[PDB]
RNA sequence: CCUUUAACGAGGAUCCAUUGGAGGGCAAGUCUGGUCGCAGCAGCCGCGGUAAUUCCAGCUCCAAUAGCGUAUAUUAAAGUU
RNA sequence: CGGGAAACCAAAGUCUUUGGGUUCCGGGGGGAGUAUGGUUGCAAAGCUGAAACUUAAAGGAAUUGACGGAAGGGCACCACC
RNA sequence: ACACCAUGG
């Protein structure tokens, strides 16, 4: 703590900047619905006991 | 007091039914009572009944198959119009495939299966199944 | 809740009973709610009978009673171990201690 | 016991404030 | 004081110590009297008495009494609150007093 | 225990109905009109006011933090209201003696969360919303 | 204006889809940096006191989609009239 | 018998298989049986009786612990005699 | 046939 702890937009005012990375345009409409149904009910690899969340970083 | 006759006739039929018993004996007897027996044990819910008679109102011995689940009462006797006989017999009725209400038109005391088969609304007395 | 059926008072078909001090206390406590006592003992003693029936004058005297009827608190008989506690299912069994 | 000294304490504070309002006016 | 509090974090005390001393927007003051609900009347160095508040971290973790030196950091919207961050100990707060930090109004 | 049920009673239940809908809460509520008169808005759902000073209101006992809460003054009543700046460093957006334009906090008529005694949370601060100037879309005129 | 029609008019880097969220209710990450009961979040329960699944951001993922969020009135849920 | 969250109840039973007749009365916890108007009384007071505001629980029955300046039975020179 | 026995970072 440094002068005036209760200074407004303290933690949004020393946050360190990044640009984002961004390039590749995301599809629209049907191609994007057509895209999810592949990445789930055709795109498939079973197990048994194991569990398989869409963004697990585990 | 006994305002109504025929609701306590109908409870202690059915407070017997659930005990096992093979017999009942009910009283005061009546009129209406006598017919909702018959329209009762017609399709073969009681079997045969005897009349005992006093010089008063009387009292009925009724002989009880094990095939009666519950008989009752409507407590006014409203007015029903053959229009709101469907929305009457989706409540009180457990199913589509059996069970009668009882109701009383200008032709007799009968159930709903002849009333619409001789075109008739009336006043509803009660229902068993 | 409810921990006794009869309230834990013999009334029954009544309004008002009248009340009565407690022997020691001096409380103010309902005559079929009290805790009643009936005492029967002798007047001199169970000890010193011989120091007494021999000294006496009679031959053959048989040494009075003192006969005594005693009302207790609820608390006051709690205390002085009259009664005690029981379990919840004991408590129904209304039967003088055996002798 | 908090509940008739409760009700004992605000019916002495009612008494007064209504008897003060009677005498003022 | 004594109790069965042999739980918590047991011993937080020590034969050394270092200064802090002010920055943009933060003031001494003097515990003028103590108050209910945590706050307490105060009064910086210099002026305003500065009611003050004792902020989340400190609450029964370092216990603020009558009459003591501090450190309180000044709100920029209001003036008239503040919120107790630092205690000063008796030697703390008479070295303080050789540096010429605080006005010696008050003393220790 | 019991309740009418004979067949020329209609005016006796219509009327205990009528008679105890009174005790339902929200019902009286709608239909007394104290609560249409006590309310800061007229009843509406948005109101523009001043602000007179920003504020500091500290949270309950089991959160700690200053909340950051401004005073209104509301254009058709003249009452004086509080109101809430929701986001990080949004309370420099909003200097004194500009219009800001308040809403409702969300439960219709009650604090929502960890702060006492405020109702309402502020949306815009001069014809210019508080998310067009949190995230760069736009900027204060002056 | 639409419709009918010429003549031009696409390589995906622009002829570039957004609005909300990712502890539970409730579909979706114990991924990486910053802050350290502060800033803030949070309809409710609740998150933050130096190893934050909830704050500020980056990446990834979920929902509806030319729409999505918020304040209020009201209906169903309410067999809490 | 059957009912009920259970404690318990031959009634607190004959209830989603819900309707014998009828009077009174309740709608989360406070503010509050308060303010105010009316009426009664010699007085004390009785009857009728709100709202603004505030809050995420207040509450019921039962279970397992811990505690008791509660009772019964035992025990230890880190207890006494 | 009952002296005193208050409070809790
Ligand atoms: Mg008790
Ligand atoms: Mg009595
Ligand atoms: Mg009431
Ligand atoms: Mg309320
Ligand atoms: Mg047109
Ligand atoms: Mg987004
Ligand atoms: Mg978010
Ligand atoms: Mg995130
Ligand atoms: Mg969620
Ligand atoms: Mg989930
Ligand atoms: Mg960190
Ligand atoms: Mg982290
Ligand atoms: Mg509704
Ligand atoms: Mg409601
Ligand atoms: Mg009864
Ligand atoms: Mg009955
Ligand atoms: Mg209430
Ligand atoms: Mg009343
Ligand atoms: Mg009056
Ligand atoms: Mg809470
Ligand atoms: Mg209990
Ligand atoms: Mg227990
Ligand atoms: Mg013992
Ligand atoms: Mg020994
Ligand atoms: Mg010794
Ligand atoms: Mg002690
Ligand atoms: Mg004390
Ligand atoms: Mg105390
Ligand atoms: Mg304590």
């Amino acid at each position: 703590v440094h002068g005036s702890l209760a200074r407004v937009g303290k933690v949004r005012g020393q946050t360190l900047k990044v640009a984002k990375q961004e390039k590749k345009k995301k599809r629209t409409g049907r191609a994007k619905r057509r895209m999810q149904y592949n990445r789930r009910f055709v795109n498939v690899v079973p197990t048994f006991g194991k569990k398989k969340g869409p963004n697990a970083n585990s | 007091v006994r305002m109504n006759v025929l609701a306590d006739a109908l409870k202690s039929i059915n407070n017997a039914e659930k005990r096992g018993k093979r017999q009942v004996l009910i009283r005061p007897c009546s009129k209406v009572i006598v017919r909702f027996l018959t329209v009762m044990m017609k399709h073969g819910y009681i079997g045969e009944f005897e009349i005992i008679d006093d010089h008063r109102a009387g009292k009925i011995v009724v002989n009880l198959t094990g095939r009666l689940n519950k008989c009752g009462v409507i407590s006014p006797r409203f007015d029903v119009q053959l229009k709101d006989l469907e929305k009457w017999q989706n409540n009180l009725l457990p199913s589509r495939q059996f069970g009668f209400i009882v109701l009383t038109t200008s032709a007799g005391i009968m159930d709903h299966e002849e009333a619409r088969r001789k075109h008739t609304g009336g006043k509803i007395l009660g229902f068993f199944f | 809740t409810k921990k006794r059926r009869n309230n834990g008072r013999a009334k029954k078909g009544r309004g008002h009973v009248q009340p009565i001090r407690c022997t020691n206390c001096a409380c103010c406590v309902p005559k079929d709610k009290a805790i009643k006592k009936f005492v029967i003992r002798n007047i001199v003693e169970a000890a010193a009978v011989r120091d007494i029936s021999e000294v006496s004058v009679f031959d053959a005297y048989v040494l009075p009673k003192l006969y005594v009827k005693l009302h207790y608190c609820v608390s006051c008989a709690i205390h002085s171990k009259v009664v005690r506690n029981r379990s919840r299912e004991a408590r129904k069994d209304r039967t003088p201690p055996p002798r | 016991m908090r509940a008739k000294w409760r009700k004992k304490r605000m019916r002495r504070l009612k008494r007064k404030r209504r008897k003060m309002r009677q005498r003022s006016k | 004081g004594g109790k069965n509090r042999r739980r918590g974090k047991n011993e937080n005390e020590s034969e050394k110590r270092e200064l802090v001393f002010k920055e943009d927007g933060q003031e001494y003051a003097q515990v003028i009297k103590m108050l209910g609900n945590g706050r307490l009347e105060a009064m910086c160095f210099d002026g305003v008495k500065r009611l003050c508040h004792i902020r989340g971290k400190l609450r029964k973790k370092v216990w603020i009494n009558t009459s003591d030196i501090i450190l309180v950091g000044l709100r920029d919207y209001q003036d008239n609150k503040a919120d107790v961050i630092l205690k000063y100990n008796a030697d703390e707060a008479r070295s303080l007093k050789a540096y010429g930090e605080l006005p010696e109004h008050a003393k220790i | 225990m019991g309740k009418c049920r004979g067949l020329r009673t209609a005016r006796k239940l219509r009327s205990h109905r009528r008679d105890q809908k009174w005790h339902d809460k929200q019902y009286k509520k709608a239909h007394l009109g104290t609560a249409l008169k006590a309310n800061p808005f007229g009843g509406a759902s948005h109101a523009k006011g001043i602000v007179l000073e920003k504020v500091g209101v500290e949270a309950k006992q089991p959160n700690s933090a200053i909340r950051k809460c401004v005073r209104v003054q509301l254009i058709k009543n003249g009452k004086k209201i509080t109101a809430f700046v929701p986001n990080d460093g949004c309370l420099n957006f909003i200097e004194e003696n500009d219009e800001v334009l308040v809403a409702g906090f969300g439960r219709k008529g009650h604090a929502v969360g960890d702060i006492p005694g405020v109702r309402f949370k502020v949306v815009k601060v001069a014809n210019v919303s508080l998310l067009a100037l949190y995230k760069g879309k736009k900027e204060r005129p002056r």
